[PDB]
């Protein structure tokens, strides 16, 4: 689910833009307007004057006809697909396996169209739509699935009664329509998630290490991104930059504590730049904002207005949280009470609206469908969703518990696997400043630099440093 | 620690931890003592067998269901049910969790008090609560509006709920299905020359009530075709090797649940009790009680409802008002899968009746 | 800069900025508390739902209109109306605009003080003013002379105004239409066997009071032809599914408004209260009050007026005088279209009650 004027990932535009007719005939691609995971945002390609002449008429959407190629001096979605496969020749992949890295991507695109209506009240449940019959047939040969077994698997909750006495068996309980829309998109956030893990693990075997002991690495990740309106994608970035801001100020105070008593310039103290009240506000167990969100998915009927009134229910205290209409900047005073909130972070007060906030969070890949994509009818595909060559997990299907599984927890838990790995290592902070808007030489903007000094954590270092040396 | 949901079946006790699959243990509640003199001084025989083992040792015991007409007989047998259920099935100690118990929506007071009190002094659990079996059937199919049915051997109920309020005026309790259907099958199977009178054998009748019955779409016309040689005859095979051939009576036993006239008792069928609870609700809300009709329990598992129930209601309801009747699969476990969603969810994690509050307050803490 | 015209309806509070289309938000003014036991522990319930949401959640609330017989019931409910009105409809802070408020023509002292005083201290508006709802209806028609009617559920008024001065000695306020027509419609629909008693359901009476009812041209002769076996029946369909066929009572209720002796109070009909206000003005001016009879207010939207009113007045007034009655579409929003015209103009930019003068003077700034 792509926001307004935003795109998906770049392989879903470079494959659409750069595909030839000897590549399109084996994958059955069409222009971006057709796919629901592409028509949601922006459908335009990045290009330059020379490649603008080469983009085929059958790869163009109505928006592409109206507004043309996007102008950027370095991104070329038509040409960089050619220069992508030169780099796939260089890294360590063959052309037969490169073709198998295009069949998995094209299977995600034809998953992005299935619709589910309400059954004819035939003992409850949902059914697929009549427009989705040829749409399921053109998807199942890409993901390696059977079209008669997949229709059951996208509509039912398979479980067993086998656990003690009598005759045990497997019964089938259909899911609701809204539960089928959240389950169909949960397969696309699982298949592309293990495909990116297969490309990175393949790259790590192109130049394998001799042994391990100490390590010096470079962590690069997205900055404190904040825009005119802030989404669910920006709530996890600004929460990730707040935790990296917690460990940043923790290393600055420790360097001053190991230098003034080590070069002998006396003893001193300072009021530490605590953000624990901001951290507990965002992630505390039971009372935190992210804790209310993973609980909100469990309720009988999800809502986004019922989620918002609960945030100022439990956070009736805490200074770093206010109502959206209280806003310092005028622009966010057109938001109403159960439609957003303002959270002060290390970069200042950033408002977020709550419209579609719960809807973007609620993933759920049930038993009947997680245990179907693991049993895929193609062989390069079954290796992608493990068991792995080294460190095999071997998760069996015969188990019970837990069903839906936590999903508003996976963005914080996976970040905790890196914050405690960083806590055992040293640190070397390199802050990068953009001097102008267009990326042009000799230009300087004091209307662009000062906002990046105040949103990169640099101010917090200067208001911590009061040493006087 | 994870809460434990143990459902006080009318049947048919169900037990399993809070969520998310199915109950660990199900058995039909019976206790049976050994009724003939022992002739092998081994001996190893227990004073009271619970089920499963009391349904394996049929024919040498006298089966006694502890819950009869919707209430527990006495706590001397009930406490032994409980002890067997927690310990020799689920293995966990009650001292390690808050528990969740179920009741009927309308049941003798103060026998919910006495229950709550005895269970606290016998197993000495950290905290607990008692939820009504009907309300939980909303949760099972994630409904926010609608009329709820807990029909088990032998208590039915009809409760109307509107997002997410329960309407006191319209709650209706029928003491009709399903043990009276069990007795009725035994009463119309003597009519075909097969007699069943002793306590153990009564279970076999109940088992044929499960598998082989079905409900008609048009009664009068199913009765017509029964009188001819047109086969509705299915051949059952019986525990000691005997062959039973049933026709007409196969659809007669469940049909009893429409029209209580067959027993002669003064009450009106599920058809009419569904309607009579709706027309005891406020006028504006009636619009959404139509088409949020949710069926539930195990005694609605006949393979000939709900489209009979639909065709009959649609004739009685106001003209051109759309009525969807939603009967899901899994209905035997509906109540339990309901309870599971609740006790796993906060806010209500801090709302169990806890020990210090119970000790101070006493049994009146129930309301 | 831009002012806000927020009209304190007796209905139907209306809110919209100064100029030039229509009000942004109109809603039934009701606050409703939840009156039954809550069983789905979600649950998010608020202290009170206002309308729109209290009109989408009927049958589980207790509706209380905050204005009754032309005076507000208590400011405890009224302030919650205000907070709702500005915030979840208009979407603007009250600190960013001079506002313009209305009250009823001839309203009890100190209800304008207590209002003026609370609204400044609760919302801290930059400046404010209170204009009576009838006077504004002059502007909506562009009149320079004529009698103005603000008739809402349930206080009507009859004010005569000459170029460009109001007469303090000719104004009539009746607490008689339209909420008493609502209660009367409920009193004559019980008369044909459809029983309505509950607060929520009383809104349904208002919806048929709107749509189906009309005024007769001559009562006695429509009553005669009503007695025929010929049909006056119009068929309504109700929320639960029920069908009502009404004939006579359909023209009875809004005919109701002439001859208040149908209820039984001594006050004379709109026919005579119009006339008695005209013959309370100075002699030379009476000439130009004729043909500047302008009807207004939402409770004049029955299609049987104004030519009933016309035919009645022309019979009672002095002969050979040219008397016409002005009735266009828009009358439900007439008052607001008045306010809308005002607040954009100069010189009246300098006639607002400014904050410093309010602080020095206090609430006693009535005159
Ligand atoms: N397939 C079936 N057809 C008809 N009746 C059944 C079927 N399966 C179970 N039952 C009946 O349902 C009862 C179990 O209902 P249950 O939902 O356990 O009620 P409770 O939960 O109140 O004990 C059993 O007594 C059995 O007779
Ligand atoms: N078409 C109609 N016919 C008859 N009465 C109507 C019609 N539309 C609205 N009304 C009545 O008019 C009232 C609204 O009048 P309104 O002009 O809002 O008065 P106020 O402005 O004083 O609140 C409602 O209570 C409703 O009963
Ligand atoms: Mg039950
Ligand atoms: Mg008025």
């Amino acid at each position: 689910v792509q926001g307004k004027e935003e795109r998906n990932y770049h392989i879903f535009y470079r494959l659409c833009a750069g595909a030839s007719e000897d590549i399109r005939e084996r994958l059955h691609l069409s222009s971006p307007d057709n796919f629901r995971y592409l028509n949601r945002g922006c459908t335009r390609y990045f290009a330059n004057k020379e490649t603008d002449k080469q983009i085929l008429q059958n790869r163009k959407s109505p928006e592409y006809l109206k507004a043309g190629s996007l102008k950027d001096p370095l991104l070329d979605d038509h040409g960089d697909f050619i220069r992508m496969c030169t780099a796939m020749k260089k890294i360590g992949l063959d052309d037969e396996e490169k073709l198998d890295l295009f069949r998995v991507v094209a299977g995600v695109l034809h998953l992005g169209n299935i619709d589910f209506e309400e059954a004819g009240s035939t003992s409850g449940g949902c059914n697929l739509k009549n427009k989705s019959t040829q749409a399921l047939e053109y998807c199942a040969e890409l993901l390696g699935l059977d079209q008669d077994d997949l229709r059951v698997s996208l509509t039912t909750r398979v479980m067993l009664t086998t656990a003690g006495g009598a005759k045990g068996t497997v019964i089938k309980v259909p899911l609701k329509v809204e539960q089928a829309n959240n389950a169909r998109d949960a397969l696309a956030k699982t298949v592309y998630s293990h495909l990116f893990d297969h490309v990175v693990n393949r790259v790590n075997q192109c130049f394998p290490f001799e042994t391990s002991s100490y390590f010096i690495g470079v962590l690069d990740i997205a900055g404190f991104e904040y825009f005119e309106h802030n989404s669910f994608e920006q709530f996890c970035i600004n929460y990730c930059n707040e935790k990296l801001q917690q460990f940043f100020n923790e290393r600055i105070l420790k360097e001053e504590q190991e230098l003034y008593q080590k070069e002998g310039l006396g003893v001193n103290e300072v009021h530490y730049v605590d953000n624990q009240d901001c951290i507990d506000l965002i992630e505390a167990r039971l009372v935190g904002i992210l804790d209310i969100l993973d609980e909100e998915n469990r309720l009988p009927q999800p809502s986004d207005q019922h989620f918002t009134s609960a945030v100022h229910q439990k956070h009736k205290d805490h200074f770093r949280l206010s109502i959206p209409r209280k806003s310092k900047l005028a622009i966010h005073r057109n938001i109403r009470d159960d439609e957003g909130f303002i959270i002060r972070h290390f970069a200042g007060a950033v408002c977020y609206e709550t419209t579609q906030f719960v809807e973007k969070n609620n993933d759920a890949l049930h038993m009947s469908l997680e245990s179907l994509i693991c049993e895929s009818r193609d062989k390069f595909i079954r290796e992608l969703f493990e068991s792995s060559t080294n460190n095999n997990k071997d998760t069996k299907q015969k188990a019970g518990k837990l069903s839906f599984i936590s999903v508003g927890n996976k963005f914080k838990t996976q970040l905790n696997l890196l914050l405690d790995k960083l806590r055992s290592t040293g640190a070397s902070f390199i802050r990068c400043i953009k001097p102008n808007l267009k990326m042009t030489s000799h230009h300087f903007e004091g209307a662009q630099i000062l906002s990046q000094l105040q949103c990169s954590g640099m101010v917090s270092v200067l208001d911590l440093m009061q040493g006087g040396f | 620690t994870t809460a434990l949901v143990c459902d006080n079946g009318s049947g048919l006790v169900k037990a399993g931890f809070a969520g998310d699959d199915a109950p660990r243990a199900v058995f039909p509640s019976i206790v049976g003592r050994p009724r003939h003199q022992g002739v092998m001084v081994g001996m190893g025989q227990k004073d009271s067998y619970v089920g499963d083992e009391a349904q394996s040792k049929r024919g040498i015991l006298t089966l006694k269901y502890p819950i009869e007409h919707g209430i527990i007989t006495n706590w001397d047998d009930m406490e032994k049910i409980w002890h067997h259920t927690f310990y020799n099935e689920l293995r966990v100690a009650p001292e390690e969790h808050p528990t969740l118990l179920t009741e009927a929506p309308l049941n003798p007071k103060a026998n919910r008090e006495k229950m709550t009190q005895i269970m606290f002094e016998t197993f000495n659990v950290p905290a607990m609560y008692v939820a009504i079996q009907a309300v939980l059937s909303l949760y099972a199919s994630g409904r926010t509006t609608g009329i709820v049915l807990d029909s088990g051997d032998g208590v039915t109920h009809n409760v109307p709920i509107y997002e997410g309020y329960a309407l006191p005026h319209a709650i209706m309790r029928l003491d009709l299905a399903g043990r009276d259907l069990t007795d009725y099958l035994m009463k119309i199977l003597t009519e075909r020359g097969y007699s069943f009178v002793t306590t153990a054998e009564r279970e076999i009748v109940r088992d044929i009530k499960e598998k082989l019955c079905y409900v008609a779409l048009d009664f009068e016309n199913e009765m017509a075709t029964a009188a001819s040689s047109s086969s509705l005859e299915k051949s059952y095979e019986l525990p000691d090797g005997q062959v039973i051939t049933i026709g007409n009576e196969r659809f007669r036993c469940p049909e009893t649940l429409f029209q209580p006239s067959f027993i002669g008792m003064e009450s009106a069928g599920i058809h009419e009790t569904t309607y009579n609870s709706i027309m005891k609700c406020d006028i504006d809300i009636r619009k959404d009680l139509y088409a949020n009709n949710v069926m539930s329990g195990g005694t609605t598992m006949y393979p000939g409802i709900a489209d009979r129930m639909q065709k009959e209601i649609t004739a009685l309801a106001p003209s051109t008002m759309k009525i969807k009747i939603i009967a899901p699969p899994e209905r035997k476990y509906s109540v339990w899968i309901g309870g599971s969603i609740l006790a796993s969810l906060s806010t209500f994690q801090q709302m169990w009746i806890t020990k210090q509050e119970y000790d101070e307050a006493g049994p009146s803490i129930v309301h």
